[PDB]
């Protein structure tokens, strides 16, 4: 089965993904910390 | 636990057969000349089937009023003091009075009163006219307050007098023509009932051997231990009851009490009413809950099981304990059609036979010298030797087994009949009594029972076969038809 | 904010967006309103102070991932970080950092989260929304009781009511404080010029022009008149703080806090003008609701329902979660308090970490994910019950109704549950109509409204002429559910059509049409869109259609349907089952255990899920798709799973099938299969079963780990790995040991029974301390091992309980005693498996697969599957596949018959086989008989159904128990299979066996195989060996139990046994 | 932005951007897409087209232009139909090609490779 196509919806994005914004790798989660 | 606790194994038997409080064991096993106290430990070695009939026993150092006889509906006690209820609710409880109760002794003390305890002017109106020559010597004699008093007059009064005055009451009623007003319609009734079940009472009383004043109980009794156990899980998990919370509430406050009352000297005075009392209100918990005002709950928002908890509802007792009794020689099943089986006849998975015919099997093998023990005979079963199922094919001919269907609906859902052994893990049944059943086949489950005593195997063979049992007793019409 | 508007106005939403959408709202907006409900909080000395600034909030990464996170039963969640300072007001400094305030747990793709090890998903609520409500319910001396309910966020009831132009009451509970004036707690005019504001104020006005005194301040002055503190006291009540704060709830605070909603539904119903951000009860408020309640009995007025939608609001995870964050910030709040009470007496100044510690908020969530009835482990038994979980509503649950207080209205289709909610799905049982699922295309939109889609026709063509009307804007429209295909001689905008005005059905011309639906999957649910030609079945059967596909065992290897309802590949994409590409490129390497694919310059590796075990005990095995090198876009297939061949969900097998009675094997709702079925393994499928035994520290030992142990049989040992934990690939059997730890017995020889002293005496058996504790595998249970787990503690602790998992796998074939089940409520039970050469044939020599009852059609009354039938034969011999839309018999009369019996005489024809279509009784053929040569008399109906597999195996009920463990206190079997209890017989079995005059039989059911301490012992020394059953004397121990708690009560309960030749009294001992 | 990837790799843009990407220097050849939302064909074209962008990652340039904003500019490149494509070599020597209808995939892949 063809997904994309006309009769399905858009892909859905991965959850921690698509919080793009309120969202930071722990890198710089310590690096603001000092 | 401890002695003189809930679980105080000095006043019960043994927690172990045989081991004492210390941890000492003497070998009985007979009704025989043998130590009955071992003597520092003073516990018998006998089974601790003792630890679930044996009965505490508390004293309560007030009288204490039995909820079933003082709050339930027209309370008895009403009758017998032909008092208002609210009167003597009021002598108890909200302690809101002071009763006076007649008796033996002179009554030199002016005039009588019944009760009068709520005005907040009374804290240092009375105590000019009370007392004035000692405490003891006036305020111990007569007016007594709480459970005691209510008790003393249910000792005082005399049950023929009562009879006497309470037919003289109802001669006058009778002889009071009224029916002109709707109150003085409805209250001649009213007290003419009080009356005759007064004399039904006091009647019942007087030819029995049971006393008034056995309604104010002072001893509480106390549930045998191991009927109300704290369960032990590995890690030290403890499932307990909250019989064992109510107790421990109720004994804790009756030591208060003691404490209390003991240490006297300086005398108190609303205190030792206030503590008395909430040690009534404990125990009135404690006998029946959930049907005082407030319900007391334990440390989760939820009301305790009382005893009248236990004894009342479809899930307590005298419902389904002492009906619904699981039992052994049991098993469930999925059900088949078999159109090739006879009439008399039914079909016992391997595996479900084998389960409930084990015992006879192990005759099978150990009079036939195929084995020698028990523990070798069912070694033997449990391998699922060839010669096993030549035995559970052998002791099952002629032993009729019930069938059940777990939806009972009719007279002819349980039913008898003679298995035999089917290759599968599915009862197979006659299709003539699927509709005796009100069984089909889009998955169902039956229960399987077998009668073990010969008179039971007589009453299933020639009583429950569904040869002689054609005809539904309804009108007299045929149960098993084509269909 | 708002993704692709048009979606789900153009095509099938994806059965996530409630959940996805819910949590999304949550972490976006719910944060942000409950860290401003933080309060200052501070010291009374005027020493300390706490803020917590809110526009500074931020998650992180979590540490864990979530294949650990299942793998250790950790939580996955993610680190909530505010910015925040202490300040000390002893050198007016202020220490600015940033602190961690605790843990949060995430979504995953499906929609669930995983808190320790479990996978959880949260239901939605449906709850009467916040306004006003009138009511009657009428009165025994025929008095009509009008009520004006008034329900607030949390619901806090004001009445008023009118007794034929009675004085308006504020009822507040039960049967107390009938006030029945409106005085302000500020401005209420309640002399006179503003409440000539209707019609008339006068009704009884204050009686003797005053009732007592005049407005003032208040109608005695002392605030509120003299109800100022009417709600509880010991006596007389007189005015306190603590009594006016405990008031204010019922006065102002807990029953005038209208919300959004409320004010929503207040403007609504009084239509009155007041700005949507003022959220409290105004004066103006409570006038027109006793306007309208006057005005009611006078002619005009309507009555609310209290079951249609456009009353009640829905709950979903955003509010839940919002609810239980500000629950957990106030348990902060409180502790940060107790912190700062004891900062100061400590004489310390410590850093703004150590005023917050993360025990609110991670217990807080502990807790409500595992204590809520509104979040329930997620259901995997097969894809389809994964989505179908996700997409749930019931009115249970706190602040709702229940199954026993819910009356017969609420149990009902209303005519709004349309576009919203599906009317053929619900729960069996007592709560019955209180359970539901959610409508394909509906959608939560604001105010937690379920919306649905509906066509607009306009002569203006707009630009986008679909809208998502909710239930308040639904009956006001003419929704058309008809067609244009009808020409008459006169216009065609006369002619006629069904529509749905107001809560009726008319038929009216098209000029009058507002809306007009045009969806399919519009009015069902998941589970009822998949039943092929579902016009055919009786709606009676439909539930049971729907409930039983969501009992498949995903099968060894699947396959597809031929005919379906073409919703199967959307239920497959939204099952999160499946492996879909989230970047471009080429398939440059595959394995099976990974794929790692190259596009745009990195390197994706993603790997699959080779075996592993569900929630109700399934395997979940994925396969690669599409072969080395080549390529794919993004949100494409790239891996298969558990039951999904292809992109489609495949819960079954299609099989040949004829409706015939065989033997009576058939009876009633049996079903007949050959061994076609158990050799080809068309069903077969793998069940893992987790094994789990811990260890503890006991006060002789911590239960140490051991390969051996003493005294017992070897070969029971044989599987036994050195360590002490069997190993990899053994056949374990019943009764072998799996993990066996020798927990340390007391040294109790004084304990032990004089038997065991004999037996260990006479026979030499050494006396060991250790008790024989060991993971035994219960009856049933074979298989092969797996895998195997061992894992310890590791904490404040210094010991180490060890816990071992053991996977034993099993590979069930289908038996005697299976549930094979269609998809149009056609249940059954196998009864006979049959060699090929005994079954009947068609005229092609093809042995039949399956034999069903005729009979089962008229009863049931589901024909639908009969179609199917035929047209699974045409696709069989035609390598053609269907996927038909429910409700064809709109193009044409009679359209299924058409399409069916064109395609039977297409695969009769391009292939030559005459007996597809017999042109004198089509879709039916002329069998032989498998076992005389001969053909039956009579054409029968044969095809090819998709027919699955449940999970109700036999396996799983048989029962077998002639003695065992019984109950500490009531001493009987204690229950089912797993504790191997015995079966129950009470009330009505009783009355059975006294109706047949059976008295040894009832009675050796409750004192021998029940109750009896002394004689459970006997009869079975009496059957080891063999004797006549002697009858018993003693009560059971039932009895004595009652005369113990009757003793309790100090009351008495003697037996006595008066000699009917003594006179002598017998009492017995109890 | 780097964080989830895009799901569709065809850009949109305007006459004047495709003015200049034809006149500017090119080294790799150049797919210019016509397209309605009207149109019935150009969902086909528009599925394989996308297809086409991904197998070819960087050594061809895919555009599309919407004849609903670009009508004269349309016109002007003699566009007598919907589903057109325009093929551009990257050198001016070589001329360009123009395809109507819904051509096959393939063949689009016979044109790029050994056409241009």
């Amino acid at each position: 089965i063809d997904y994309r196509g006309p009769d399905f919806h858009e892909p859905t994005p991965n959850m921690l993904a698509h919080l793009k914004e309120h969202g930071k790798i722990i890198s710089r989660e310590d690096l603001e910390k000092l | 636990p401890e002695k003189d606790g809930l679980f105080c194994e000095r006043i019960f038997g043994p927690i172990k057969s045989g081991i004492c409080a210390c941890g000492n064991y003497r070998v009985i096993g007979d009704e025989k000349e043998d130590p009955k106290f071992c003597e520092q430990c003073g516990v018998e070695f006998v089974d601790s089937r003792i630890r679930r009939y044996q009965m505490g026993y508390i004293k309560l150092a007030c009288p204490v009023t039995h909820v079933w006889y003082l709050k339930r509906l027209p309370s008895y006690i009403a009758n017998f003091l032909d008092k208002p209820l609210k009167e003597l609710e009021g002598l108890v409880y909200c302690d809101f009075s002071f009763a006076r109760p007649i008796a033996k002794k002179p009554t030199f003390l002016r005039l009588r009163g019944l009760f009068e305890y709520e005005i907040q002017s009374w804290k240092y109106s009375i105590p000019l006219f009370f007392t004035t020559q000692g405490f003891d010597t006036f305020r111990n004699r007569e007016i007594s307050t709480g459970a005691g008093a209510i008790r003393e007059q249910l000792a005082d009064l005399d049950l023929r007098t009562i009879i006497d005055y309470s037919f003289a009451e109802w001669k006058e009623l009778g002889e009071e023509g009224s029916t002109g007003n709707e109150w003085e319609d409805r209250k001649v009734g009213r007290r003419k009932d009080f009356l005759v079940r007064r004399m039904e009472l006091v009647k019942h009383f007087i030819r029995t051997n049971i006393e008034p004043e056995w309604m104010v109980l002072c001893l509480l009794p106390v549930l045998p231990p191991e009927l109300r156990p704290i369960i032990q899980i590995d890690g030290g998990k403890l499932m307990s009851s909250d019989i064992n919370e109510l107790y421990r509430r109720v004994i804790y406050r009756n030591n208060t009490l003691t404490d209390l009352l003991s240490t006297s000297r300086s005398t108190p005075g609303e205190l030792v009413m206030c503590q008395e009392k909430l040690v009534q209100e404990a125990v009135d918990t404690l006998l029946d809950n959930g049907i005082r005002g407030q319900p007391m709950r334990d440390g989760h928002n939820k009301v305790y099981k009382s005893f009248s908890d236990v004894i009342e509802g479809k899930e307590g007792r005298f419902r389904e304990t002492l009906l619904g009794k699981r039992v052994d020689y049991s098993g469930r099943s999925v059900i088949v059609v078999g159109p090739s089986l006879s009439l008399h006849r039914c079909g016992l998975p391997r595996e479900i036979a084998i389960e409930l015919f084990q015992t006879f099997v192990i005759r099978g093998l150990i009079r036939q010298h195929l084995a020698s023990n028990i523990g070798v005979a069912k070694r033997k079963i449990r391998e699922k030797e060839p010669i096993v199922w030549k035995i559970l094919q052998e002791v099952m001919q002629g032993h009729p087994v019930l069938l059940n269907r777990a939806p009972t609906l009719h007279r002819l859902g349980i039913q008898a009949f003679q298995p035999i052994l089917v290759e599968g893990r599915a009862i197979c049944l006659h299709p003539l009594v699927c509709k005796g059943f009100n069984a089909d086949f889009d998955g169902d489950q039956m229960a399987v029972h077998v009668p073990l005593s010969l008179e039971a195997q007589a009453e299933a063979r020639l009583l429950m076969f569904s040869h002689m049992n054609l005809l539904s007793p309804a009108i007299g019409d045929p149960i098993s038809v084509p269909t | 904010m708002l993704r692709d508007g048009n979606e789900g106005m153009s095509t099938i939403p994806g059965f996530n967006q409630i959940q996805f959408e819910g949590f999304w709202r949550f972490i976006d907006q719910g944060l942000t309103e409950e860290l401003s409900k933080f309060p200052k909080m501070e010291d009374t000395d005027q020493e300390i102070e706490f803020q917590l600034f809110v526009e500074t909030y931020q998650l992180a990464e979590p540490l864990i991932k979530e294949k650990d996170a299942v793998y250790e039963s950790l939580t996955y969640s993610s680190e909530l970080y505010v910015s925040a300072g202490l300040i000390w007001k002893t050198r007016r400094e202020m220490q600015e950092q940033t602190i961690l305030i605790g843990n949060i747990p995430l979504m995953n793709s499906l929609g669930t989260f995983i808190v320790n090890g479990i996978y959880r998903i949260v239901i939605n609520q449906i709850l009467q929304s916040p306004g006003i409500y009138y009511r009657s319910e009428l009165d025994h001396n025929g008095i009509s009781v009008y009520t004006g309910t008034i329900i607030s966020d949390w619901g806090g009831r004001s009445e008023l009511e009118i007794d034929r132009k009675a004085r308006i009451w504020a009822r507040v509970s039960r049967k107390q404080k009938i006030s029945i004036l409106v005085l302000s707690s500020a401005m209420g005019s309640n002399l006179r010029e503003i409440l000539d504001n209707v019609c008339y104020p006068e009704i009884f006005l204050s009686f003797l022009n005053d009732k007592e005194k005049k407005k003032i301040g208040s109608k005695e002055n002392a605030i509120l008149e003299f109800y100022q503190q009417f709600a509880c006291v010991g006596g007389d009540p007189v005015f306190s703080e603590s009594l006016c704060k405990d008031l204010q709830k019922k006065f102002f605070q807990q029953r005038c806090e209208l919300g959004r909603i409320g004010r929503r539904n207040m403007n609504r119903r009084l239509n009155l003008d007041i700005p949507e951000n003022n959220t409290f009860l105004l004066p103006r408020d409570i006038l027109a609701a006793a306007d309208h309640l006057i005005g009611m009995k006078f002619g005009m007025g309507t009555l609310d329902d209290m079951n249609h939608l456009k009353h009640k609001r829905i709950r979903s995870v955003a509010d839940l979660l919002q609810d239980q964050f500000g629950l957990a910030l106030v348990r902060l709040e409180n502790v940060v308090r107790g912190t700062i009470s004891g900062a100061i007496r400590h004489k310390l100044i410590p850093t703004p970490q150590n005023l917050v510690t993360s025990t609110p908020l991670t217990t807080t969530f502990e807790s409500f994910f595992g204590l809520h009835p509104l979040s329930q482990v997620l259901d995997r038994t097969n894809p389809l019950t994964q989505i179908v979980h996700g997409r749930k509503l019931s009115y249970l649950g706190p602040g709702g109704l229940t199954g026993r207080t819910a009356s017969f209205r609420i149990r009902d289709i209303h005519p709004s549950h349309y576009g919203r909610i599906c009317p053929i799905d619900t729960s069996e049982g007592i709560n019955v109509g209180l359970i539901g699922s959610l409508a394909i295309h509906a959608r939560i939109g604001p105010w937690g409204s379920l919306e649905s889609p509906y066509y607009e026709i306009s002569e203006r063509s707009k630009r986008v002429q679909m809208l998502y009307l909710s239930p308040s804007r639904d009956e006001y429209y003419m929704l058309a559910s008809g067609n244009s295909l009808a020409l008459n001689q006169g216009i065609q905008e006369e002619q006629v059509v069904p529509a749905r005005y107001r809560q009726e059905f008319l038929t009216i011309a098209w000029e009058q049409v507002h809306f007009r639906s045009i969806f399919s999957f519009q009015y069902f649910s998941i589970g009822a869109s998949l039943i092929p030609f579902i016009e055919h079945n009786d709606a009676n059967r439909a539930l049971m259609s729907s409930n039983m596909q969501r009992q498949a065992v995903p099968l060894s290897q699947s396959e597809k349907c031929i005919v379906g309802t073409g919703l199967e590949r959307q239920v497959a994409l939204d099952s999160g089952v499946l492996a879909i590409a989230e970047h471009e490129g080429k398939i440059i390497y595959t394995n099976t255990d990974k794929i790692v694919l190259l596009g745009n310059g990195n390197t994706v590796s993603i790997p699959l899920v080779m075996y592993q075990r569900s929630n109700k005990n399934t395997c979940m095995h994925q396969k690669p798709q599409i072969p080395r090198g080549k390529c794919v876009k993004k949100g494409q297939i790239l891996a298969d799973g558990a039951a999904t061949v292809g992109g489609e969900l495949a819960l079954g097998k299609n099989v040949l099938v004829a409706y015939m009675p065989w033997e009576g094997y058939n009876f009633e709702d049996a079903v007949l299969i050959s061994e076609r079925l158990v050799y080809e393994d068309i069903y077969t499928s793998f069940h893992i079963r987790k094994y789990e035994i811990q260890t503890y520290v006991t006060s002789q030992g911590p239960e140490k780990v051991t390969s051996e142990i003493p005294h017992l049989e070897a070969h029971l040992l044989r599987n036994l790995d050195k360590n002490g934990i069997v190993r990899l690939g053994s056949w374990v059997e019943t009764g072998d040991i799996l993990v066996g730890k020798l927990t340390p017995q007391m040294a109790k020889e004084s304990s032990y029974a004089p038997e065991d002293r004999l037996l260990r005496a006479i026979l030499g058996i050494q006396v060991s301390t250790s008790k024989e504790t060991c993971l035994k595998l219960p009856i049933g249970g074979r298989g092969r091992v797996i895998d195997v787990r061992w894992i310890q503690k590791k904490g404040g602790s210094s010991y180490n309980p060890e816990t071992i998992h053991v996977y034993i796998s099993q590979k069930r074939e289908i038996k005697v005693g299976d549930k094979v089940a269609g998809r149009h409520g056609n249940k059954g039970i196998i009864s006979r498996i049959l060699l090929r050469q005994d079954m009947p044939y068609l005229q092609d020599g093809r042995p039949v697969d399956m034999i069903f009852n005729p009979l089962g059609v008229p009863s049931r009354m589901n024909v639908g599957q009969i179609f199917e039938c035929s047209l699974g034969l045409a696709g069989s011999l035609l390598d053609r596949h269907y996927r038909i839309a429910p409700f064809d018999e709109r193009y044409e009369q009679e359209a299924s018959r058409k399409l069916v019996f064109s395609e039977l005489y297409e695969a009769s024809k391009q292939t030559a086989n005459p007996w597809v279509f017999e042109p004198e009784y089509p879709g039916k053929s002329r069998i032989f008989d498998g076992r005389t040569g001969d053909p039956f008399e009579q054409p029968v109906i044969i095809g090819n159904p998709y027919i699955l597999k449940l999970i109700h195996q036999v396996d799983d009920k048989i029962h077998g128990r002639s003695s065992g463990h019984y109950a500490l206190v009531t001493q009987q079997p204690l229950r089912g299979r797993a504790k191997q209890g015995g079966q129950r017989v009470g009330e009505m079995e009783v009355w059975a066996l006294e109706g047949f005059g059976v008295a040894h039989i009832l009675q050796e059911m409750l004192t021998y195989k029940s109750d009896h301490i002394k004689a459970r012992q006997e009869v079975l020394g009496t059957t080891i060996i063999g004797g006549t059953i002697p009858n018993p004397e003693d009560a059971p121990e039932s009895f004595r139990l009652l005369v113990r708690e009757l003793r309790s009560l100090a009351l008495e309960l003697n037996h006595f046994l008066v000699s009917e030749r003594n006179f002598q009294i017998n009492r017995m001992e109890a | 932005a780097k964080h989830v990837r895009e799901d569709y790799l065809v850009k949109k843009l305007s006459a004047n951007e495709i003015t200049e990407l034809v006149r500017g220097e090119r080294n790799v050849p150049l797919i210019i897409d016509f397209y309605a939302t009207w149109c019935g064909p150009c969902i086909l074209m528009a599925q394989e087209l996308e297809m086409l962008a991904v197998e070819y990652e960087k050594n061809a340039m895919i555009v599309k232009v919407d004849t609903d904003d670009e009508y004269e500019f349309a016109r002007d490149m003699q566009v007598r139909g919907l589903p057109t494509l325009y093929f551009i070599s990257p050198d001016p020597n070589k001329d360009a090609i123009r395809t109507e209808g819904l051509i096959p995939i393939q063949m689009m892949r016979d044109i790029l490779d050994n056409d241009m």
